[PDB]
């Protein structure tokens, strides 16, 4: 393997790209949701505009003429009924989402805080054993050996 | 009409979850590996290493006995104590 | 135009409808307060 | 000047126009003391020095 | 400032939000203290050497 703490940079690096593909994409949701709320508004407002004139149809005694507006308003109706259920189940989606979004970020940056910190402790370590690795040669006869054979020459 | 566009927005609105969906398990995926010994093991190997490297020190460096940490923490305490005997005497 | 508002709307988190609350409900006392300090300094 | 006389709905409008002048101010002036202690150090450091 | 004047619904909100930060202000504020062994300790072993 490489140093896995390259690794560590370059695997972080690859939840970078993600991170951010996870932000475009929540991001793509949303504008679904807004562009699907319009739609809604539109047909309602047809509808209140028919109604608007059955505001003003069934005045005057004119009943059929209201029936037959209204009987065109129930298709508006039915799809303003059925579109505008459509919307609240995908809030649930998106904000949930962005719990899971927002969730993983602290992971992440908590998850990077330690790289560092517990990076020091193997830059520690192998210095550790080294500045004491021909450190304990110069005593205990391994060259302290070379202080006591010249002592015996 | 109306089931076409219709179907089309369904199209859109769906293709989320899947591009979500293969995040969050990529993300998750290499995440998942740094806890639970996995790459957490990356994270404790070294901490082994590190526990390797410092016992390494501790034999080549016998480390001071309870025995001579006794023996020099008492004599401290009248080392302290005589020092400020003779303090506690000569500018009492 | 949907697409780039709502990037905004995420990079740059809405006030929420609690935020909005609080700062709704300390302008009433703040502009009360201050004229209350001005119906009383200066009544 | 503005709710002499009795003119209060103008005085509402206006206050409510200052707060937005002091939320300007109330941030803007706590920055500035801040700031002290980082020149008065530093100066310190360059004495020192 | 929110529960004055009896709005004890809104500070409810409020430190409920608070707890959040509480939450991250806790488990944050204990690893400071377990770091300072390890510098200290090690600037011992440097100190030595």
């Amino acid at each position: 393997q490489e140093a896995p703490e390259d690794l560590l940079e370059r695997l972080l690096g690859e939840m970078e790209l993600e991170l951010i593909e996870l932000r475009r994409a929540l991001a793509q949701t949303i504008a679904t949701f807004k562009s699907t709320e319009r739609q809604r508004d539109a047909q309602q407002l047809i509808a209140q505009r028919w109604y608007e004139k059955a505001q003003a149809a069934l005045d005057r005694g004119n009943e059929q003429l209201a029936r037959e507006a209204l009987g065109q308003r129930q298709s508006y109706q039915s799809h303003t009924e059925a579109l505008g259920k459509s919307l609240g189940e995908q809030r649930a989606l998106v904000e949930q989402v962005r719990g899971q979004l927002q969730k993983l970020e602290r992971k992440y940056l908590e998850l990077k805080s330690q790289k560092n910190l517990y990076l020091a402790r193997l830059k520690s370590a192998i210095a550790a054993q080294k500045i004491e690795e021909i450190a304990g040669n110069l005593d205990n006869a391994s060259a302290s050996s070379l202080f006591e054979r010249i002592e015996t020459k | 009409e109306r089931k076409y566009l219709e179907l089309k927005s369904q199209k859109n609105l769906y293709l989320a979850r899947l591009k979500s969906a293969i995040a969050a398990q990529k993300i998750e995926e290499i995440a998942g590996n740094l806890d639970n010994a996995s790459a957490s093991s990356l994270f404790e190997r070294i901490e082994t290493k590190i526990l390797e490297l410092e016992a390494e020190r501790e034999l080549l460096n016998p480390p001071p006995s309870p025995l001579d940490k006794k023996f020099e923490q008492w004599e401290e305490q009248q080392a302290v104590e005589a020092t400020l005997a003779a303090m506690k005497a000569r500018r009492s």
